[PDB]
């Protein structure tokens, strides 16, 4: 019965992204006076299926690499990884219950680092690398505000499962004590993945994955917004949490799952109302900016339980 | 004691044979250096939680902090080798009794 | 320690991990636990010198412990002679143990 | 109209309905209609064993009340 | 409102606590029963495979000490099932 | 002071971000040494039984010793269900 | 066969480090060290150590070997040794694997045994509590002194990379 | 560097060595290693040329390799002995993992070939540190540790050194490789009479840091590096050529000169033992350290050597280097003889 | 058992979606194509990235130190290194570590 959760998981997670598309480039098209996709398929919902069609029987791209080893070895780090994220996480009940789900998750997202920096080296091509290179620094940038700042939330929720912050949250949502972390951890998601206004790896007058074209391209997509949709939902988890009737755990879903469509909504949302950041002021606004704010909110955060009497239970 | 142990300490002198025995890039050397850390890590983790010596749990998380420091050190020193000589060939540095 | 600091100030700096007999978070004892104090507590105050041979019952008991040298070779004969009772088929176990 | 977008929406909800869903069924079809017992810490962990000792069949999820009792 | 909730929570963790404590009296004297049975088993089996080797003693401690040592998981599941072995083994670490 | 009162509101100005910071870094350090609850905190550590709680041998002399644990001798926790 | 996973975890740790060892491409050889890590966070895992394993794959591998690589990457330029080497570890490896389950028994320095990893684990465990973890969290109420030595060395090290790095 | 950056640097480099002097346990020990390497870089790199970055990554390489081993001799020892407290080692495998290890750190031979080429390659200063300072922190565990150093090892890395070092030097014009060897040739005095009297290792090692600390500071004054520029020295400054003098013949074991002293009771505790082979053979092939010695004392003392005319423009201008404790350090280095008992004071 | 059954999913759906999407294409048969300087900033910024990673290691068990009754001195060494950690910061800051312009 196991092996038939892992599907009930996966197969939704790679179809929700596959319409993830669809209601992104409708969402774009009425912000920008527009009608997105309604012609392939009644309301468009038939142009994801043209799109994969067409990508997967396009001709290879594929030119000399010096680790062709390597080039195949990017797309299933990041695809591998991307649904890997999914597994500890309570909707309400987890597909594998850890009781250090968090730090699961911080560890392997720190390691779709590598999908970026293997596929700069294998594409023989100086540019593209120098582009890896800025989008790897970007990235481990933003890991230390996840990583403070989520700590700084486990201070109220007493411990690493991921489950224990539905407890934590049955009277409120964290949201009104840590809003300010809500904030920052927000906008380090969306630098995290990549999204605008931080998609400098698109400045295409100002990618790592050119050397990928369809197929592969492909994969890397699905990674990418597969990563959009469970950084939201871990998003929701943490300062949105949801009651949880042991005896109707669907209620829980459905609560849930449309606060983490609102969130990923709020991603395209986003897109479509900022110009982006150079490159200097986007690691300013971490180094300069939430840097200095989330070390002093992780000691305002581990002091304020003990002078409260506020400390959360271990188990 | 344990055959975990056979392959562990097996896995550090293959690493300190490594790395006393340098090829040409001196970054090949850096990953010798850190993948002893890595075995006195799993060796040292190992004792540790057979034997429930609970205050010690503690030690394997001091040595990554500061193998991972002088880890960065040597990184330093190895791009400041690459600007002077634009590679980190150890055969370079030689400009001390040649 | 070469300069004895510690014990000159009365600061504990790193004895509190120095033996695994040592108060411990929780009360947690260590699996050797009974041994070690047995070793310490003969071969206090006496030197090393006294200590490696007239404490020389407690410190091959704590290496038993420690290491299990001695409890694996006793269970590695007792298997096999069991499976050499079983190739030549003159053993059969009992229920429980299968 | 705005409203068109949300033939889109309710696809990616169904979808991503369906792991949390299929999650809590399968947990109760699998533990005899009770949630999976959550064993984080080695207490929790005896506990389980016992019960499926206790069980008569090798099963943990099957209780026995006070009538295993004389 | 979460210096309110986490105090019950403490609250709610010590009578949890609690109910464990009230119980490890009656699970401790079953364990030192399951544990010196399953010794019992293995110094029956032993007396029956090591009754030919020469200079062999049945139950033989390998310690100079007479004080009771708790036996590892080499001894208590040496001749047992491995499917329990692994239960016993890796059952906690592997458990979801 | 027109020292004190007016570099104030540059930083505020130029430096909002970090004045912000530096108020929530120094306000960690100064108000649990100043909160009446922090005794509490302490306090509720101590209450969680994480072991057994070992009875100790009956000698005849520890009047101050519960015999049962519905006894009204020993800690309780009554500061605990009011807190 | 699943009762020796820690053995053939070390198995793997092993080959992995005869792959780094013997000294190939420095992105190959980066590439047998992530290898290696992870197999190393697996062994620490079974031995009851979750937060220990954890660290690796945060810090070892997420924070450590991504500088490996990323420094790799733009200080670097991208044999008949390194095939030489590797063949010579694996050989190494396989006899000592051999002798230590034919004969159950190997004696290299130290005198090792061949019944399984399983024989030495504790037979009782009952705590609330994980017992690692208290032992790592004892890092605030026991060590003081380690704490300041620690953060001590980790602004030296800003301080020291920054005067290196300068060049005048 | 910021001056004041200079001196936290040095703060580090101290506190590391004080860390291992003060530490019953051995992860503290090695913290204080690595915490005194990590600071002790920076210095060896503070002019920013090639010669100082190879110097400094060669004993980065060096030093890393030797921590290694001796964190493997820790663990070694905790398996077979279950605690880390810092004493004799329970394991004979642990011992010489520990041996060796502290034998790179230190320089001795066979594992001595850092040495000379690092201290040429960094400045005075650095060097200075280096050959004097770096050896109080390994020093420190060897005191602690030999009733476990197998014999046969510790007194072969003392004649080594001591061989290494008498002839290392003999090819050398420069000043800084001089003293690099005749530091490699002290090392193995200091550990060959750490088995039987490890107080009379505390003798020579301090005896051997005033004098070496007078010979840095005296090249230091001068700004000399080689043996020619510090053949102009009796042209600039005479007096500085006589305490070069005394200094060079006390090194050298030339009685009635402190230098003597440690010779002295290194002989005094071997023959005890009824070691009478090993104190020959180490005093006549220490005679090696003597003849270079005194090539240097022929090329800037006893012997006027060819002047350049720039030299007059130097005669205008007075010394503005500090030379901190040299007048202290050279009376020290060459008229402590006489109170030889006060060894005792290190019991 | 299920986390290793639920990684091996992962990567071998993975894997072979890979391949398929490289091979899949490759049965079209189409016509024949017949047809850095190092930055010491990006540097800096991997290494600081990693000595802020070490300091978040020591920061981690927190949630655990809390449960202690020593919370006078866990509290103190809790924020010595939040702080030691924002020096790290100042001082970089203020040595121009932070800034771009070359
Ligand atoms: C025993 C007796 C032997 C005693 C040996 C004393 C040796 C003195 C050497 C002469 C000093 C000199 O001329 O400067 C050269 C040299 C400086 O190099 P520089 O090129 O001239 O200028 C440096 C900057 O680049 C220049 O840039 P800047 O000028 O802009 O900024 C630098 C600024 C910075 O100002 C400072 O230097 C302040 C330094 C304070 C350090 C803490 C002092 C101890 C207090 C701790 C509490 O000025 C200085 O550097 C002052 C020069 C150093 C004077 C310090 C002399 C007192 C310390 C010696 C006593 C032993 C304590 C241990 C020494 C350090 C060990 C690592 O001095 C050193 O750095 C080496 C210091 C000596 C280390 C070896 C000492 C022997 C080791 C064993 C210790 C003794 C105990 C064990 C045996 C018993
Ligand atoms: C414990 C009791 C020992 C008391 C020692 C008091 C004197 C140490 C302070 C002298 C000093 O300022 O410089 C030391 C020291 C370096 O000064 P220096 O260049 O070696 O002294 C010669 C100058 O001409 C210095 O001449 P100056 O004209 O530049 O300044 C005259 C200086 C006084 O200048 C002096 O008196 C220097 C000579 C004092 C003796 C220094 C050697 C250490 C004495 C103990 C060594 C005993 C050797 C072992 C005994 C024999 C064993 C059998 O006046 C003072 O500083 C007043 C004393 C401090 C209050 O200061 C530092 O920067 C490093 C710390
Ligand atoms: C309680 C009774 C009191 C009396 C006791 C007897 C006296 C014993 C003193 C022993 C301590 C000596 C050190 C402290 C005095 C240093 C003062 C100073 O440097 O200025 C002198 C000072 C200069 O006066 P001046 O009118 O200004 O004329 C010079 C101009 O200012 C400037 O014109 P310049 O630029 O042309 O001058 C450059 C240079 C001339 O430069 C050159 O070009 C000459 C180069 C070739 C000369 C080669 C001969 C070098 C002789 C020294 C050999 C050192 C190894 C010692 C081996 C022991 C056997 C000798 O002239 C010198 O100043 C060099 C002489 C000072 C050398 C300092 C030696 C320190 C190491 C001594 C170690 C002694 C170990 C003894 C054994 C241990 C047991 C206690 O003389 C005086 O005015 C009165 C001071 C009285 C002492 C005279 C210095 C004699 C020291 C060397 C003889 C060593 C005797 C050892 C006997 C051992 C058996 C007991
Ligand atoms: C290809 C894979 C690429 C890497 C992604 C996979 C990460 C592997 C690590 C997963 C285990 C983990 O870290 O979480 C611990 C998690 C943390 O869970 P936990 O701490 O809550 O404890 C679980 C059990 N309780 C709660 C009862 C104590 O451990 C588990 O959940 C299961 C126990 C461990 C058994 C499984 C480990 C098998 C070995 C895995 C490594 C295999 C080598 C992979 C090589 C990777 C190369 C890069
Ligand atoms: C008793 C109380 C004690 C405890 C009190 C603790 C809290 C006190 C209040 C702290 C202040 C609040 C901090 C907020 C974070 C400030 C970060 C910052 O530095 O801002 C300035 C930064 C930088 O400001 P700057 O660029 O103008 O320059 C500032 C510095 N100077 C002027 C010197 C150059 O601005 C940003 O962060 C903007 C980032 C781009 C954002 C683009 C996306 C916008 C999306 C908006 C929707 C977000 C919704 C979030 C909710 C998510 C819900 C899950
Ligand atoms: C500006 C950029 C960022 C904006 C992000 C905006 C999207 C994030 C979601 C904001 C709206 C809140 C979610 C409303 C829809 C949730 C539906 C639902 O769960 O049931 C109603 C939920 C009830 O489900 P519940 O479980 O969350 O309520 C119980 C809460 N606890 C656990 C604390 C007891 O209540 C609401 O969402 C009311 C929302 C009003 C405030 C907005
Ligand atoms: C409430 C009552 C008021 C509270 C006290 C407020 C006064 C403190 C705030 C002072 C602001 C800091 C000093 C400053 O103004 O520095 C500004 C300067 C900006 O320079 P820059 O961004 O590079 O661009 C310049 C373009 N002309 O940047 C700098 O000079 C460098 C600044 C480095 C300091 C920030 C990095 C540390 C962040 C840590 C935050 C936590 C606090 C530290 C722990 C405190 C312990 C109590
Ligand atoms: C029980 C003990 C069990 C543990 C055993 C540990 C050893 C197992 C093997 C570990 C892997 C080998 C380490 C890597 C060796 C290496 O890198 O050697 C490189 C060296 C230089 O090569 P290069 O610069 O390219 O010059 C070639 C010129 N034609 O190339 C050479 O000089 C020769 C290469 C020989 C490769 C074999 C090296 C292993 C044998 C020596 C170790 C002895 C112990
Ligand atoms: C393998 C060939 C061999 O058997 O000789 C091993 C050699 C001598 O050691 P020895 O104990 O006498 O060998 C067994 C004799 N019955 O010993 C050797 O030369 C093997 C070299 C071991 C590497 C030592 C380097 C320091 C690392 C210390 C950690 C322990 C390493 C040894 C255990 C792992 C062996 C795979």
């Amino acid at each position: 019965m196991f092996m038939i959760n892992i599907l009930m998981l996966i197969i939704p997670i790679l179809l929700a992204v596959a319409f993830l598309t669809l209601v992104e480039r409708k969402v774009l098209g009425y912000m920008q006076l527009r009608k997105g996709p309604n012609v392939v398929g009644p309301y468009g919902l038939l142009q994801p299926i043209a799109d994969a069609i067409k990508l997967f029987i396009k001709e290879p791209l594929r030119p000399a690499t010096s680790s062709a080893s390597m080039f195949i070895l990017a797309p299933i780090m990041a695809l591998g990884l991307a649904l890997t994220m999914w597994i500890p996480l309570p909707m309400p009940y987890p597909l594998i219950n850890m009781n250090l789900g968090v730090l699961f998750m911080l560890a392997m997202s720190s390691l779709a680092v590598y999908s970026i920096l293997w596929s700069g080296w294998a594409s023989n091509s100086k540019y593209a690398l120098i582009g890896a290179l800025r989008a790897v620094a970007q990235t481990i940038s933003y890991e230390v505000t996840l990583a403070i700042i989520l700590l700084s939330v486990l201070l109220m929720s007493g411990s690493f499962t991921l489950s224990t912050l539905i407890t934590t949250q049955e009277q409120m949502w964290l949201i009104l004590p840590a809003w300010p972390l809500a904030m920052m951890w927000f906008i380090s998601t969306l630098a995290e993945t990549n999204r605008a206004p931080f998609d400098l790896t698109e400045g295409e007058s100002e990618g790592f994955n050119v050397e990928y074209a369809a197929g592969p391209f492909a994969l890397f997509f699905m990674a990418e917004y597969a990563n959009i949709i469970m950084m939201n939902i871990f998003t929701a988890i943490l300062f949105l949490g949801t009651s949880h009737n042991p005896h109707m755990p669907e209620l829980y879903t459905i609560n849930f799952t449309i606060k983490s469509l609102l969130l990923t909504m709020s991603f395209l949302w986003i897109r479509a109302s900022y110009p982006r950041f150079r490159y200097d002021q986007l690691m300013h606004l971490l180094w300069k900016n939430f840097l200095p704010l989330t070390l002093a909110l992780c000691m305002w955060h581990v002091s304020l339980p003990i002078l409260t009497s506020g400390i959360p239970p271990q188990t | 004691m344990s055959m975990v142990y056979m392959n562990i300490m097996m896995a550090f002198t293959v690493s300190l044979v490594g790395l006393l025995m340098y090829r040409s890039h001196l970054m090949s050397s850096l990953l010798c250096l850190e993948g002893m850390m890595l075995s006195l890590f799993v060796m040292a983790a190992l004792t540790i939680l057979n034997s429930h010596f609970t205050l010690a749990s503690m030690m394997p998380i001091i040595l990554l902090v500061f193998a991972a420091c002088e880890a960065a050190l040597g990184l330093s020193l190895l791009v400041m080798v690459s600007n002077t000589y634009g590679t980190d060939y150890v055969q370079n540095l030689n400009l001390l009794q040649c | 320690p070469f300069f004895d600091v510690q014990k000159r100030l009365g600061v504990d700096l790193d004895r509190w991990m120095t033996i695994q007999s040592a108060e411990q978070p929780h009360k947690i004892p260590s699996r050797c636990h009974a041994f070690e104090k047995e070793w310490i507590e003969c071969a206090h105050g006496i030197g090393s010198i006294r200590a490696e041979k007239e404490c020389k019952i407690e410190f091959e008991d704590f290496r038993e412990c420690l290491l299990r040298q001695k409890t694996m070779k006793r269970l590695h004969a007792i298997r096999r002679q069991r499976e050499k009772l079983i190739k030549e088929g003159k053993y059969t176990p009992p229920p429980h143990h299968s | 109209m705005w409203f068109e977008v949300l033939p889109g929406i309710a696809v990616m909800g169904v979808c991503l309905f369906i792991p949390g869903m299929a999650t809590a069924r399968i947990h109760r079809f699998s533990n005899g209609g009770k949630e999976k017992r959550v064993a984080h810490y080695p207490y929790q962990w005896y506990l389980m064993e016992r019960d499926r000792r206790v069980s008569g069949v090798n099963r943990s999820y099957v209780s026995k009340g006070l009538e295993n009792i004389d | 409102s979460m210096m309110k909730w986490n105090r019950e929570r403490r609250r709610l963790q010590i009578e949890d606590f609690e109910a464990r404590i009230a119980l490890m009296p009656l699970l401790q004297a079953e364990k030192d029963r399951r544990v010196l049975q399953m010794l019992r088993e293995n110094l029956e089996e032993e007396a029956t495979v090591m009754k030919d080797v020469p200079g062999w003693k049945v139950g033989e401690s390998v310690f100079h000490t007479t004080r009771w040592v708790t036996p590892m998981m080499g001894e208590l599941y040496g001749l047992r099932a491995s499917e329990e072995v692994l239960s016993a083994t890796y059952g906690f670490i592997w458990y979801t | 002071a027109e020292r004190v009162a007016a570099f104030l509101k540059n930083v505020w100005a130029k430096e909002p971000v970090l004045v912000a910071s530096f108020a929530i870094a120094g306000l960690a350090v100064i108000l649990p040494t100043l909160s009446p609850y922090t005794k509490y905190s302490l306090m509720i550590n101590r209450a969680t039984p994480y072991n057994y709680p070992v009875p100790l041998r009956d000698d005849g002399n520890m009047p101050d010793v519960p015999s049962h644990p519905q006894d009204p001798q020993g800690p309780s926790l009554e500061w605990l269900k009011r807190l | 066969m699943m009762l020796y996973i820690v053995f053939i975890l070390s198995v793997i740790f092993v080959m992995g480090f005869v792959g780094f060892s013997s000294k190939p491409s420095p992105i190959y050889g980066g590439l047998g060290l992530i290898v290696s890590g992870g197999v190393g966070c697996g062994i620490v895992l079974n031995f009851g150590g979750s937060f220990l394993g954890l660290m690796v794959f945060l810090i070892y591998l997420g924070g450590m070997m991504v500088v490996f690589g990323y420094t790799t990457a733009m200080a670097t330029e991208q044999n008949k040794a390194v095939l030489g080497a590797f063949v010579t570890g694996l050989l190494m490896e396989f006899f000592m694997v051999y002798y230590v389950l034919k004969d159950k028994e190997v004696e290299v320095v130290f005198e090792f045994n061949g019944l399984g990893d399983w024989v030495i684990y504790d037979t009782g465990d009952s705590g609330f509590f994980s017992e690692e973890a208290m032992g790592i969290a004892a890092l605030y109420s026991y060590g003081t002194w380690l704490v300041i030595v620690t953060g001590w060395s980790l602004l030296i090290g800003v301080v020291v990379i920054m005067e290196i790095t300068r060049g005048n | 560097m910021n001056p004041i950056i200079f001196i936290i640097i040095l703060l580090t480099i101290m506190l590391g060595t004080i860390i291992v002097m003060i530490s019953s346990h051995w992860l503290l020990v090695w913290i204080g290693f690595e915490m005194n390497m990590l600071a002790i870089i920076p210095i060896m790199m503070k002019n920013h040329n090639p010669r100082a970055t190879e110097a400094s990554t060669k004993y980065f390489l060096t030093q890393s390799t030797a921590s290694m081993l001796l964190m493997m001799a820790v663990i070694i020892n905790l398996m077979f002995s279950g605690q880390w407290t810092v004493m004799k080692l329970f394991n004979p495998m642990a011992s010489m993992l520990m041996t060796m290890a502290l034998a790179m750190k230190l320089g001795m031979a066979p594992f001595h070939f850092w040495v000379p080429e690092v201290t040429q390659g960094i400045p005075l200063s650095s060097g200075l540190i280096l050959l004097t300072w770096q050896k109080l922190a390994p020093m420190s565990v060897l005191y602690q540790i030999f009733p476990s150093i197998n014999l046969n090892l510790i007194l072969t890395l003392s004649v080594l050194s001591i061989l290494i070092g008498g002839w290392g030097g003999l090819n050398q014009t420069q000043l800084r490789k001089i003293m690099a060897y005749s530091s490699i040739a002290h090392m193995g005095w200091m550990t060959a009479v750490l088995p039987y009297n490890p107080t009379m290792t505390l003798l020579n090692l301090i005896i051997y840091i005033i004098m070496t600390s007078t010979m840095f500071t005296m090249f230091m004054a001068n700004s000399t590096t080689t043996t020619l520029s510090l053949s102009h020295t009796w042209n600039k400054t005479p007096i500085m050529t006589v305490l070069i003098l005394a200094t060079l013949l006390s090194m050298g074991g030339l009685p009635p000169l402190s230098g003597f002293m440690p010779k002295w009771m290194i002989i005094q505790e071997m023959t005890k033992n009824n070691s009478i082979i090993l104190p020959t053979f180490m005093a006549i092939t220490a005679l090696l350290n003597l003849y270079f010695y005194m090539r240097l004392t022929y090329s800037t003392t006893l012997t006027m050597f060819p002047s350049t005319n720039n030299m007059k423009m130097k005669w205008q201008f007075p010394l503005m280097k500090k030379m901190t404790f040299l007048p202290t350090m050279v009376v020290l280095s060459t008229m402590m003889l006489p109170l030889t008992p006060m060894l005792s004071v290190l019991e | 058992m299920n986390l290793m059954l639920a990684l091996l999913t992962n990567f071998t759906l993975a894997t072979l979606l890979v391949i398929i999407a490289f091979w899949l294409p490759q049965l079209n048969v189409y016509s024949e194509k017949t047809s850095l300087p190092f930055s010491m900033k990006f540097f800096l910024v991997a290494i600081t990235f990693l000595l802020f990673d070490l300091e978040i290691a020591l920061l981690l068990p927190l949630p655990w130190a809390s449960q202690t009754a020593n919370l006078n001195t866990m509290l103190t060494m809790a924020l010595f290194l939040i702080i030691l950690l924002a020096v790290s910061l100042a001082y970089e800051w203020t040595q121009k570590g932070l800034e771009w312009t070359e």
